[PDB]
This record gives structure tokens, C-alpha cells and sequence, in this order.
């Protein structure tokens, strides 16, 4: 299945504060009213410049992602996951599983099968979602959490993405990976092209609107 | 340029006195705009007022004589015009005249006219009842003063039901007025804005060049900078002495119509309103001045046939001040802006000639 | 200082641009990241063994104490370039990341080391980009790499040939080491940078500060912003900095201008007194620095305000005006003019029984000067 | 200025806002020509025979 | 070597622009008050007698 | 290197000269406006009564 988004996928291009000013930025950004695939419960999908990534459920089936060029060993690739525990991203030479995942005893993990060389390491209904974009050896992730009044169905609405985490790796990406917890007792991918948008900040600081400038004549 | 670093004002020194230059020329046009003002306002010694018991015929100028419960005792009209239209280096200098004596200057211009007419522009105020100053209106274009006098109670009717109107139009315009605050703000955040482009150089702060880079290369980084905000700031200096000159003239068809429409009575087309002039009167706005112009507009016109003179005994005979008319059987003279009929004697008629020369004799 | 603007020695009567009123700012606080390891370089400038040149190596330097005093001055580097910024500055300021590049090259190949060259080393093997912001070291190593019979562990991309380095080779032929330092700033909250020394912090006073690289001139205030775990500063459109965030507390603070406007000289004319008054433009007549007056257009010093009106002599503005009437000065709402009733009545008349001729003079410029100036001999 | 090239408009974006206000400024005068001939000749109400 | 040059060549190109359009700007307040009196002209002598 | 010194100077002195000519076009056009308005004061108050 195919889904159109309607005004999702912006979020904050730096920190700097700043108030009412409808202020002009070009960037990579997820175009307004776009062709964003449809997954349902998964496989290799391309990365070529950054990913929106949505995301809705109460239970959590959605388990993080895998990234990288081969997603194997010859060559490095990231791993961010969660257990019921707490997020663990994670950088060496994997293994991964061609169709990687985690059970639900609650006994898991059939993800990879190699862990070597390691060269960062860290650990610790719904609506959930990511920006991820890879420039100049830093990978950034930007992230939003809202509730839906929905259960499993891509709203409509306005909701900015404030950055969350940032990671000096150098690592190269081409392909990446979604992880699920499986049944033993949705979810959708745009991507970003350079646009120039122009975002209205409220008094406190944060962009309530924003006009994509080639949409139409109008805009 | 620099704010406030002696790095770059060591280098700007260099430059001669482009500076000094573009601070005359902002001087030079920051004083005519007050003259501007003094001479479209300040066009009477004294300053009248008006009787404290106001009959004027029938007229009513209460909505545009001044209301001292308002702000800055203006009248009720020329409040619903106020009320429809910190940097770096920058700064906005107070007009003269403040609005309190603008507004002060045009009530007193308001009560010379409407108890002198136009006497008080040319000596003393000699003061004349407001229904035989219209009389002398009429006259000026040409209708006879009976014609007000008979009509006096429509004709003060007809006013105040228009001076009502304008009020409504207004309170519902003002885009000239409007324009010239938009350029004038469109252009100083221009000049703010380019305070923060390289012109080919490393960044656009100076504590950036001054703070990673020695005192002895840094000179080449700082005059890409002191080029470009020259250019920028002598490109600004250049369009406001183009804008001000626009400015000028319009104060000075200002300043003439405030003498010929105000405190006189205008027989040029189309100076003074569309129709025929009567009178004026003037209303302070924000950055400028509003006139309101009464004037006489003919209506509800009839066909008769005419004939250039009238032959009797052997003689051709020619209106005094009007038009020979026929109602179809009967041969009258009118004045020729309003209809009223009279017979044609020797007393509204002259002789000359024979009846044979004129093409269009009618023999009555 | 109204004299030597107008390059006169009689100035007449009238108002006069003169220059520029400014508070001076007292104290110079330094706010900066708390004080622990001073970055150990004694690692990638004192390895047991470097790596190649067409594989280099690359360390990405992160939050740290760094000195680079103790590289500028330690003499013993041959080679010591900085181009996007100049030595001894770097002890100063502050960046985000800092990279250390590696590697050992031939002794003559050290100036294709640097942005905009070209030849086999920089064409293919380490490419710097055209406005490099880092500084390029270099030191010899004839004795450590080279070793007789020919050290053929040191390859470059030309596809692989090898340096065959031995110890009797001219100088330009023995081996150099190379350590290339980028420092690059992405869009982060801070990072490493030169440990001063950081003082206290004051509020309310112009002052002259630097946050963490941030530097500049003003009074620093408590903020209300509502600022963001992700939004330290807050500039201005315009693009001025207007706000900050203190490294230490985390608390946001406003920057405001220090005061400063114009300064106007009022003079009668020194052809009949030699006072004078003063007018600071716009500025609150309590921080100027008797007669001290204030007006919607500033502070006036040195001029009586009194209660009459006349008519305008000297404009100061909003309605002020000001003259040398009352043997001193003064300032005054100017008059309008005298005020006048007229008799009004619905039966009176006024009718003249006299007149005067009178006789008034216009004058109006025609043209002007007619001048020509030959471009080229200008 | 650049004309076709690209090297020239990345250097020529370097200058601020002055084709902004170059343009403006044409844009003006090109809309008072119109207003200028409306002035004078449009000084009828109906088109007399 | 060649941003040097190119920055050179916008120079000019710019300075160049910016004569051309002053002076239409200068020549356009003059065409103005041109219609302006004619504005005037056609009021005051072919829709009355002056 | 006498090259280089002397397109400095030529640079300020064109830039010199340019805003001459510029303040001297904005002041001619206010003398003409003098010179029109003299000459309707001519025809109209000294070959007339106004
Ligand atoms: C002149 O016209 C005004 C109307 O603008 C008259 O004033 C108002 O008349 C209405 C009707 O009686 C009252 O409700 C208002 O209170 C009046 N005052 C206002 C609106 O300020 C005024 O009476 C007229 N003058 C004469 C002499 O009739
Ligand atoms: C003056 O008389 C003329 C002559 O009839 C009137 O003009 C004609 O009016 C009729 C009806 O409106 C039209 O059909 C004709 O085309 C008109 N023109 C002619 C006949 O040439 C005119 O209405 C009369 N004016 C007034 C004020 O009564
Ligand atoms: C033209 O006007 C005359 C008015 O003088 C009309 O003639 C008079 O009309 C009244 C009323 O009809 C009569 O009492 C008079 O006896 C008439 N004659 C005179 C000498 O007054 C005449 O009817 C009008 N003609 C038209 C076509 O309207
Ligand atoms: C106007 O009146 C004169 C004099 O009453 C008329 O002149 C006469 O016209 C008749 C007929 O053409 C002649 O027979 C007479 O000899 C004329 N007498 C004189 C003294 O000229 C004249 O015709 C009348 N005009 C009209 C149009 O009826
Ligand atoms: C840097 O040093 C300062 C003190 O010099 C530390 O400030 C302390 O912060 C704790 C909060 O956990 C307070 O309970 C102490 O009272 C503070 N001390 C003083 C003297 O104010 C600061 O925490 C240090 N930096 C870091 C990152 O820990
Ligand atoms: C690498 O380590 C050596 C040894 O610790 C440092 O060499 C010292 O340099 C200083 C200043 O030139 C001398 O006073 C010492 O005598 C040297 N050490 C010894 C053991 O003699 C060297 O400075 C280090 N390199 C860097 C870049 O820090
Ligand atoms: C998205 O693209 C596919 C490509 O074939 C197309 O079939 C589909 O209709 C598109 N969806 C929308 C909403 O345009
Ligand atoms: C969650 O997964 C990480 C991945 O290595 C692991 O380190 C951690 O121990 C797991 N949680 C628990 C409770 O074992
Ligand atoms: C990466 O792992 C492989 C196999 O474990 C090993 O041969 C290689 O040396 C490792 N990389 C480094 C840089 O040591
Ligand atoms: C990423 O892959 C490209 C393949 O074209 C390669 O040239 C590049 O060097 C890789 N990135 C890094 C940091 O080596
Ligand atoms: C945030 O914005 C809202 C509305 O714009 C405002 O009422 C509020 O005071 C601001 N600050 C908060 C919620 O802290
Ligand atoms: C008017 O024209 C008519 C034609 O219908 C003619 O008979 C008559 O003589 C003319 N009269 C005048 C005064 O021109
Ligand atoms: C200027 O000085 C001369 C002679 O000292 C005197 O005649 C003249 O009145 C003075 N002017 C004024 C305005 O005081
Ligand atoms: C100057 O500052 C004082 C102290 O706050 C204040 O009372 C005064 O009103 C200020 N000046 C003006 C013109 O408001
Ligand atoms: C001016 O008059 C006011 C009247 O309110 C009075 O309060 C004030 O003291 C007077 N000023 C002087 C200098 O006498």
C-alpha cells in the first residue's frame, strides 16, 4: 500500500532560539503531500538521503532499527535497539540475520550473530516519529512523540520534530532495516530531498506552521 | 561599519570622508521634512475659534470641528484616520510639530473659514453670516442668490446628509498614506539585513576575523566587509534623496491647494473636487492632509429649443447674462446653469443691428 | 568639538550633529565548561609507529582541555602552518570537534599539504578542501622510519609504489611525519577549547563578555525566554545576538545595547555668548554621565526650562524649542500664534472702510553653475 | 551578472539582497507608466459620439 | 585561482547595473511631472476655459 | 606591483566621481522645478492679474 502525508516531517534545523518569524531555511525536508509506502505485521530498504519514519500502536512491536551499507561483516554498520529494558545503540561488525528480529520466557534476540570489533557502544494509541539523516560523519536523529486517537492509521495535522540525539561514527549508510517483536504467547518510509520551506515560530520558540514553496503557485 | 572596534575604524579612516558626506545628506532631508509641514499648515497668524453658540443656517460641523473629550482634541473624523493608518547605529528623530499642534493649526484654519469665508486669508477676519457666505458661492459659479436663499433648508439637508457619509466610508482609503510608511520600513530592515552578509569574506562578525586570525592578515577578511556595508549604506542614502524629492512636490500641490481650495474659491476644472467648487476644508492626517471638497453638481435636466437673439421691430436682440429657451409655444431667458424662466423685456435684453446678419433669428 | 566640525571659528546660531554619545563597558567575565583533562596528545604526536599515506588515519579529538601552547612553542616541529586561524589564538577559543589526521610523507612533499595544491600526494592520496579552517605540523623523522637496506613498509597511491627510505638520503628524500588538526564547528551546544581561566558573573552593568566563544559588549539581564534543551541563545531578525545561556547555571540571559545615541551642541552664535547646552538624544537623563531637563527627545543639559511660550527660535523637538533670552538659555513649547474670536452672529457684518498697497518681495533660484570634470585627468 | 554558470551564482548569493532591491525599484517605475497614461487620458466617464 | 577573477567580473556587472538603474529612476520622476501638466492641461484647458 | 596599488586608486576615485554625478542629477532636478514654477510666476503675475 501507498499513503499520502499532508504536513508531517519537519522538524528544528538547529538549535538557536527564536520567536514569531516567518524565517525562509533550504534543507533536506519530507515534501508536503508526498508518496510515503505502507507496511504492515520486514525488509532491506534503501537510505540514499535521510528517512521519515512513522510509527502507531500501544504495544511496542517496533524495536528499533539497523543501518549501514551490507548490514553484515566486511564493513561496519550501526544497531539501535530496545529490549524492555532500555534503548542500546551499538557500532561494530555484525552479523545480522537476514530476517532479523526479537521474541516475546519473553526470550529474544535472534538479531545478529556477531559482535566484533566494536567501536562505540552505549545502554542505559501511540504516534512515533523519526527523522534520520547521516552528514559529514554525524548521524542525527530528530524524533516526536504524539498520541493518536487512532489505533494503527497515518493522521493528519501539524507537529515539529525536535532533535534528539547526535553520533560522530563516520560510518557509511545505504540500507537499513526495521525489528519487531514476534507472537509466540504498521508503519511507513518517506524520504527527503533538498526543499526550502518556511516555517512561523510562536512567541515561546516553536514552529506551529510552515509553507512548502513548491507545492503550487500559491505557495 | 564597525560597531564599536578599532581594528576596522583604523582601516575606515582609509576611505576619505564618504561619511560625512552621507550624514549631510541625511541632515539635509531629516530638515525639509519639517519644512515641509510649516508650510502647508502654518498658513494663518492667528489662531481663531469658533463661537461658543453655533448657527450657521441650518449647516452642521459638529464631526469635523475639534471634540475636546477625544485624544489630543482632534475632531471625530480625524481620529478615524490615526486610527486607521533600538539598533545599531539607527536612530528616528521626533518631527517638529507634534500632532497636538498640527490638529491645532487645522481647527483654527476650520473656524476662519466658516465665520470670515475668505477674508482672513487675504487681512483681518471680517466675520459674515454662514447663509450669505454661501450666497457668494453661488454667485462665483454663476447661479443667482435667490436660487440658495430658496432653497436654503435642502440645500443644508443635502450637506449634512453627505458629510455623514463620509464618516460611514471611513469608519467602514488611506493607501497613500499608507505606502510611504511601507517603503520607508522596507527599506531600513534592508539595510539591517545586510549586516549580516559575507561579500567574500570568512564570516559576517568581526570578533570572528579579529578573534581566529592575527592583526596583520585579518586586513584583507575586514575590507571585503567595509566594501560591501559602504555600498549598502550609500545605496540607501541614494534612494531616500529620490524618495524625498517625490515627497516634496507632493507637500507643495499640498501647500497650494491648502491656499487656493481653503481660503479661496477655485475656478479651475477638476483643482478643487469634480463639479463646481464651493468650498473646502482640511482634516490632519498621520503624515499628511485630507481635504474635503463641497461642490455643486446640476441635476435632472430638460430639453427646450433655442434660438441665438430675437428680432423685434426691424432689431436683434441678445440676453444680458442668459439663454433664450422655448417650452414649445412661449420664448423666455434663463440663467444658464439653473431653470427659471422669465420674460424676455428690455431690461434683460440688448440691441444691436439689424435682424438679417445672425443665422437663426426667431421673430417674436 | 562643534567648532572643529564645522571647521569654523564662528559658529552661528542653530543645532549641530557632533557625535556620538556611548557608555564604556567595566569588567570582562569569561564563562566557561569546568576544568578536567587538558586532552592527552602525547598520543598521536608521540606514536610508536605512523600510518601510511594513502591510508591515513583519522582521530576525532572531542570535549577536552586542549593546550596547543605546548605544540606552538615545543620548537622542535619544522613545519607549523595555521589558516583559518593565526597561532596564538587557538588558546582562546572554542570549537565542536576537532580531528587529527596522520601519516608520513617524503620531506618535499610537505607543501602540497595545504588547500589548493596539486601532485600526486594531494591529487589522490589527502585532499584539504579550499578553505581549510585547521593548522598542518610537520616534523622529520629520518631516524625512526628509515632503516638501512631500505624501509619498503611506507606505501602511497600513484597502483600502490613504496618509499624506499634509507638513512643516507639527502634531505627532501627522509621521512616526515605529518599531523593535520581540522577543527570543524557543526551546529552542537559547545565542545572543546583553549582553558582560560572563566571568572564570576555580574548583571546590569555594560560589560565586556565572552560565553564560550560567544564575544561581545552589553548588560546582561535575568530572562523569561522559554527556551529549549535543544535552544541555548536566541538571536534577533537581523541576526544579532540578543540572548544566551551561561555554560555553568544553564540559565538563559538578554543582551542589551549599552546605551548610546547622538550628542547636539544648542548655540545662540558665538558672536554673542560663547555658552552652551546639550542635548543627549533619546537617552534617559539619568544615565548621562544645575539644569537637567527631559524631553521626548532627550536629556537637555544646560537650559532652564520656564512656563511662557514665544515663538520657535532654536527646534529641539516634539514641540520643544529653545533660546538665548533669559543673558542664558532656555526651553519653552513654542506658540502657534495670538488667539482670536471672531464676532460671529447671524446678523453681523464687518465691511472695510480703508485700504493699503502693499509691496512684498519672492525670490526663486534659476539655475546653478555649470561645471564639467574630464573623467580620465581626474 | 552570472549568466548560465553556476560558479557565479553561489559566489553572487554572497551579496545580500541587492537584485532584490534592483528589482523592486524597475518593478516600480514600470507600474507608474500605467498610472501616468490612466491620469491623462482615462478622464472621461463614457464614451461620448 | 578562478573565484578571484569571477569576483572581479561581478563586481563590475553589479556596479554596472546599479548606474543603469538609478538613472531610470532619476529619468522616471521626470517623466512624471510631465504627465503630471498634461494631467492638468487636459482638466483646465479642454474641459473648461482657463 | 604597481599595478595592484594603482587599482585601488583608480577604485576610489571612480566611486568618488560617480556620487558627484549622482548628487548633481538630484539637485538639477530640483533647480528645473524652481525654474518652472519662476516662469509661471512670469507669465501669470507679471503679464497678468492672477
Ligand atoms: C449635528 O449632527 C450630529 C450627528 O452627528 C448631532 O449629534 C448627535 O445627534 C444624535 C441624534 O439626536 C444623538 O443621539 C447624539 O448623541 C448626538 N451627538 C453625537 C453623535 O455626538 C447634532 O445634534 C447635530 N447638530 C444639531 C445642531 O442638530
Ligand atoms: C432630449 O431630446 C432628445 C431627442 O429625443 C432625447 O434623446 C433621445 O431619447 C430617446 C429616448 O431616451 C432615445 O431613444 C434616442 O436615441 C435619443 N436621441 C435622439 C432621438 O437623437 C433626450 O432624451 C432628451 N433629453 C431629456 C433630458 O429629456
Ligand atoms: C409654456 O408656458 C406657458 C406659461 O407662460 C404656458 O401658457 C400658460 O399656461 C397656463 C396654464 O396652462 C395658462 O393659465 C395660461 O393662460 C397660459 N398662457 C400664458 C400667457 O400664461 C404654456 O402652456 C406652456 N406651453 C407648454 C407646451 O408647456
Ligand atoms: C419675421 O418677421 C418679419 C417681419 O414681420 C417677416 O418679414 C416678412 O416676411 C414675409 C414673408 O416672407 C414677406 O412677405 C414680408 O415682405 C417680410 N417683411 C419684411 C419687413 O421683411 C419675416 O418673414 C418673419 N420671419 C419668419 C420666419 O416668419
Ligand atoms: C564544576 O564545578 C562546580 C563547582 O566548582 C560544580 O558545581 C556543583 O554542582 C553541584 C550539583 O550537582 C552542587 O551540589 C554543588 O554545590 C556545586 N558546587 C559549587 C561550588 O557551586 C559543578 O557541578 C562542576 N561541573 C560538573 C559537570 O560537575
Ligand atoms: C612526547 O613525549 C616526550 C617525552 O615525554 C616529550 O618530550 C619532552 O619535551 C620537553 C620539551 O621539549 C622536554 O623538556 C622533555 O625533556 C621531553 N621529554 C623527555 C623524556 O626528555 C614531548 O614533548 C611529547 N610530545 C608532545 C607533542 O607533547
Ligand atoms: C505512488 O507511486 C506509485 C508508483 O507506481 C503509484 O502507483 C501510486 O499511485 C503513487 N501514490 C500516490 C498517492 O500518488
Ligand atoms: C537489553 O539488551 C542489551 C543488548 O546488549 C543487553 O546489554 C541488556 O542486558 C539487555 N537487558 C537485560 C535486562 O538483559
Ligand atoms: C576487525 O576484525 C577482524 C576479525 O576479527 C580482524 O582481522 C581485524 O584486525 C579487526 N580490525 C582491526 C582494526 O583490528
Ligand atoms: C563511502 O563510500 C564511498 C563510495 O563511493 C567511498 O568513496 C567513501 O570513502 C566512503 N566513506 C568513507 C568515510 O570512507
Ligand atoms: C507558550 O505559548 C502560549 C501560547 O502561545 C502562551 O500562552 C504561554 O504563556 C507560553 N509559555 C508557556 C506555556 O510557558
Ligand atoms: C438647422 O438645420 C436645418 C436642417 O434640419 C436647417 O433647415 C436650418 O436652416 C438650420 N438652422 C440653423 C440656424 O443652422
Ligand atoms: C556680529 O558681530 C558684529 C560685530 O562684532 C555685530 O555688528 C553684529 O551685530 C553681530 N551679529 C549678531 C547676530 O549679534
Ligand atoms: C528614566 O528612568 C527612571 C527610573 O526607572 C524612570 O522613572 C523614568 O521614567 C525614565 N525616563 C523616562 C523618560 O521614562
Ligand atoms: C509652571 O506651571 C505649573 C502649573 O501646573 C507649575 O506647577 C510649575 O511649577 C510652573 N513652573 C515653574 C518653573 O514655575
Amino acid at each position: 500500500a501507498y499513503t499520502n502525508s499532508f504536513t508531517r516531517g519537519v522538524y528544528y534545523p538547529d538549535k538557536v532560539f527564536r520567536s514569531s518569524v516567518l524565517h525562509s531555511t533550504q534543507d533536506l525536508f519530507l515534501p508536503f503531500f508526498s508518496n510515503v509506502t505502507w507496511f504492515h505485521a520486514n525488509p532491506v530498504l534503501p537510505f540514499n538521503d535521510g528517512v521519515y519514519f512513522a510509527s502507531t500502536e500501544k504495544s511496542n512491536i517496533i524495536r528499533g532499527w539497523i543501518f549501514g551499507t551490507t548490514l553484515d561483516s566486511k564493513t561496519q554498520s550501526l544497531l539501535i535497539v530496545n529490549n524492555a529494558t532500555n534503548v542500546v545503540i551499538k557500532v561494530c561488525e555484525f552479523q545480522f540475520c537476514n530476517d532479523p528480529f526479537l521474541g516475546v520466557m519473553e526470550s529474544e534476540f535472534r538479531v545478529y550473530s556477531s559482535a566484533n570489533n566494536c567501536t562505540f557502544e552505549y545502554v542505559s494509541k501511540n504516534l512515533r516519529e523519526f527523522v534520520f539523516k547521516n552528514i559529514d560523519g554525524y548521524f542525527k536523529i530528530y524524533s516526536k512523540h504524539t498520541p493518536i486517537n487512532l489505533v494503527r492509521d497515518l493522521p493528519q495535522g501539524f507537529s515539529a520534530l525536535e532533535p534528539l540525539v547526535d553520533l560522530p561514527i563516520g560510518i557509511n549508510i545505504t540500507r537499513f532495516q526495521t525489528l519487531l517483536a514476534l507472537h509466540r504467547s504498521a508503519y511507513y518510509v518517506g524520504y527527503l530531498q533538498p526543499r526550502t520551506f518556511l516555517l512561523k515560530y510562536n512567541e515561546n520558540g516553536t514552529i506551529t506552521d510552515a509553507v512548502d514553496c513548491a507545492l503550487d503557485p500559491l505557495s | 561599519i564597525c560597531g564599536d572596534s578599532t581594528e576596522c575604524s583604523n582601516l575606515l579612516l582609509q576611505y576619505g570622508s564618504f561619511c560625512t558626506q552621507l550624514n549631510r545628506a541625511l541632515t539635509g532631508i531629516a530638515v525639509e521634512q519639517d519644512k515641509n509641514t510649516q508650510e502647508v499648515f502654518a498658513q494663518v497668524k492667528q489662531i481663531y475659534k469658533t463661537p461658543p453658540i453655533k448657527d450657521f443656517g441650518g449647516f452642521n460641523f459638529s464631526q469635523i470641528l475639534p471634540d475636546p473629550s477625544k485624544p489630543s482634541k482632534r475632531s471625530f473624523i480625524e481620529d478615524l484616520l490615526f486610527n486607521k493608518v533600538k539598533f545599531n547605529g539607527l536612530t528616528v528623530l521626533p518631527p517638529l510639530l507634534t500632532d497636538e499642534m498640527i490638529a491645532q493649526y487645522t481647527s483654527a484654519l476650520l473656524a476662519g473659514t466658516i465665520t470670515s469665508g475668505w477674508t482672513f486669508g487675504a487681512g483681518a477676519a471680517l466675520q459674515i453670516p454662514f447663509a450669505m457666505q454661501m450666497a457668494y458661492r453661488f454667485n462665483g459659479i454663476g447661479v443667482t442668490q435667490n436660487v440658495l436663499y430658496e432653497n436654503q433648508k435642502l440645500i443644508a439637508n443635502q450637506f449634512n446628509s453627505a458629510i455623514g457619509k463620509i464618516q460611514d466610508s471611513l469608519s467602514s482609503a488611506l493607501g497613500k498614506l499608507q505606502d510611504v510608511v511601507n517603503q520607508n520600513a522596507q527599506a531600513l530592515n534592508t539595510l539591517v539585513k545586510q549586516l549580516s552578509s559575507n561579500f567574500g569574506a570568512i564570516s559576517s562578525v568581526l570578533n570572528d576575523i579579529l578573534s581566529r586570525l592575527d592583526p596583520p592578515e585579518a586586513e584583507v577578511q575586514i575590507d571585503r566587509l567595509i566594501t560591501g556595508r559602504l555600498q549598502s549604506l550609500q545605496t540607501y542614502v541614494t534612494q531616500q534623496l529620490i524618495r524625498a524629492a517625490e515627497i516634496r512636490a507632493s507637500a507643495n500641490l499640498a501647500a497650494t491647494k491648502m491656499s487656493e481650495c481653503v481660503l479661496g474659491q477655485s475656478k479651475r476644472v477638476d483643482f478643487c473636487g469634480k463639479g463646481y467648487h464651493l468650498m473646502s476644508f482640511p482634516q490632519s492626517a498621520p503624515h499628511g492632509v485630507v481635504f474635503l471638497h463641497v461642490t455643486y453638481v446640476p441635476a435632472q435636466e430638460k430639453n427646450f429649443t433655442t434660438a441665438p437673439a430675437i428680432c423685434h421691430d426691424g432689431k436683434a436682440h441678445f440676453p444680458r447674462e442668459g439663454v433664450f429657451v422655448s417650452n414649445g409655444t412661449h420664448w423666455f431667458v434663463t440663467q444658464r446653469n439653473f431653470y427659471e424662466p422669465q420674460i424676455i423685456t428690455t431690461d434683460n435684453t440688448f440691441v444691436s443691428g439689424n435682424c438679417d446678419v445672425v443665422i437663426g433669428i426667431v421673430n417674436n | 568639538e562643534t567648532k572643529c566640525t564645522l571647521k569654523s571659528f564662528t559658529v552661528e546660531k542653530g543645532i549641530y550633529q557632533t557625535s556620538n554619545f556611548r557608555v564604556q563597558p567595566t569588567e570582562s567575565i569569561v564563562r566557561f565548561p569546568n576544568i578536567t583533562n587538558l586532552c592527552p596528545f602525547g598520543e598521536v604526536f608521540n606514536a610508536t609507529r605512523f600510518a601510511s599515506v594513502y591510508a591515513w588515519n583519522r582521530k576525532r579529538i572531542s570535549n577536552c582541555v586542549a593546550d596547543y601552547s605546548v605544540l606552538y612553542n615545543s620548537a622542535s616541529f619544522s613545519t607549523f602552518k595555521c589558516y583559518g586561524v593565526s597561532p596564538t589564538k587557538l588558546n582562546d577559543l572554542c570549537f565542536t570537534n576537532v580531528y587529527a589526521d596522520s601519516f608520513v610523507i617524503r620531506g618535499d612533499e610537505v607543501r602540497q599539504i595545504a588547500p589548493g595544491q596539486t601532485g600526486k600526494i594531494a591529487d589522490y592520496n589527502y585532499k584539504l578542501p579550499d578553505d581549510f579552517t585547521g593548522c598542518v605540523i610537520a616534523w622529520n623523522s629520518n631516524n625512526l622510519d628509515s632503516k638501512v637496506g631500505g624501509n619498503y613498509n611506507y606505501l602511497y597511491r600513484l597502483p600502490l609504489q613504496s618509499y624506499g627510505f634509507q638513512p643516507t638520503n639527502g634531505v627532501g628524500y627522509q621521512p616526515y611525519r605529518v599531523v593535520v588538526l581540522s577543527f570543524e564547528l557543526l551546529h552542537a551546544p559547545a565542545t572543546v577549547c583553549g582553558p582560560k581561566k572563566s571568572t564570576n558573573l555580574v548583571k546590569n552593568k555594560c560589560v565586556n563578555f565572552n560565553f564560550n566563544g560567544l564575544t561581545g559588549t552589553g548588560v546582561l539581564t535575568e530572562s523569561n525566554k522559554k527556551f529549549l534543551p535543544f535552544q541555548q541563545f536566541g538571536r534577533d531578525i537581523a541576526d544579532t545576538t540578543d540572548a544566551v545561556r551561561d555554560p555553568q547555571t544553564l540559565e538563559i540571559l538578554d543582551i542589551t545595547p549599552c546605551s548610546f545615541g547622538g550628542v547636539s551642541v544648542i548655540t545662540p552664535g558665538t558672536n554673542t555668548s560663547n555658552q552652551v547646552a546639550v542635548l543627549y538624544q533619546d537617552v534617559n537623563c539619568t544615565e548621562v554621565p544645575s539644569n537637567v531637563f527631559q524631553t521626548r527627545a532627550g536629556c537637555l543639559i544646560g537650559a532652564e526650562h520656564v512656563n511662557n511660550s514665544y515663538e520657535c527660535d532654536i527646534p529641539i523637538g516634539a514641540g520643544i524649542c529653545a533660546s538665548y533670552q533669559t543673558q542664558s538659555i532656555i526651553a519653552y513649547t513654542m506658540s502657534l500664534g495670538a488667539e482670536n474670536s471672531v464676532a460671529y452672529s447671524n446678523n453681523s457684518i464687518a465691511i472695510p472702510t480703508n485700504f493699503t498697497i502693499s509691496v512684498t518681495t519672492e525670490i526663486l533660484p534659476v539655475s546653478m553653475t555649470k561645471t564639467s570634470v574630464d573623467c580620465t585627468m581626474y
